[PDB]
C-alpha cells in the first residue's frame, strides 16, 4: 500500500542480538587492561628479598632450597644430635 | 467527411470538446507523505549516528 521502511530501525535493534552481549563484555574487558607488561613490580623486598630473586621467583624452581635446607642441618651437627637427643 | 449522413458528429466533437477539459489530477498529498518521510528522517539518522559512533568506537 505504500514504500515500507525496514532499512533503518536498528537504533532499538542493536540491543537483542547475541553478538552486542559479547560486544558489551569485551570491551569493559579491554580498556583498563595493561597495554605492555607495565606494572609487573619485578622489584620484590620483603626480608628475605634476595631468596625471593634467586630460587624463590620460581625461574630455577629446583632442588636447591632443599639442598639449601639439608645443609642447615648439616651445620647445626654438634647443636641437635651431637650434645643432644 | 468519410459520413455524408453525419447529423452526429459534430455534437460528438462538441461532446469532446464540452468535456476536453476531463479532470485535473489529484496532488492531495502533501501532509501524509511527508509524514511517512519525516519518520524516514527520524529513524535513518537514529541509525546513522549510532553506526557512525559505533564504527569508531
Amino acid at each position: 500500500v505504500s514504500t515500507l521502511i525496514p532499512p533503518k530501525v536498528v537504533s532499538s535493534k542493536n540491543i537483542g542480538s547475541a553478538p552486542n552481549a559479547k560486544r558489551i563484555a569485551n570491551v569493559v574487558h579491554f580498556y583498563k587492561s595493561l597495554p605492555q607488561g607495565p606494572a609487573p613490580a619485578i622489584k620484590a623486598n620483603t626480608r628475605l628479598a634476595r631468596y625471593k630473586a634467586k630460587y624463590f621467583d620460581g625461574d630455577n624452581a629446583s632442588g636447591k632450597p632443599l639442598w639449601h635446607f639439608a645443609l642447615g642441618i648439616i651445620a647445626f651437627g654438634y647443636s641437635m644430635e651431637y650434645y643432644f637427643h | 467527411s468519410v459520413l455524408k449522413n453525419t447529423s452526429v458528429i459534430d455534437k460528438i466533437e462538441s461532446y469532446v470538446k464540452q468535456y476536453k477539459p476531463v479532470k485535473i489530477d489529484a496532488s492531495k498529498q502533501l501532509q501524509v507523505i511527508e509524514s511517512f518521510e519525516k519518520h524516514a528522517m527520524t529513524n535513518a539518522k537514529e541509525t546513522e549516528s549510532l553506526v557512525s559512533k559505533e564504527l569508531k568506537d
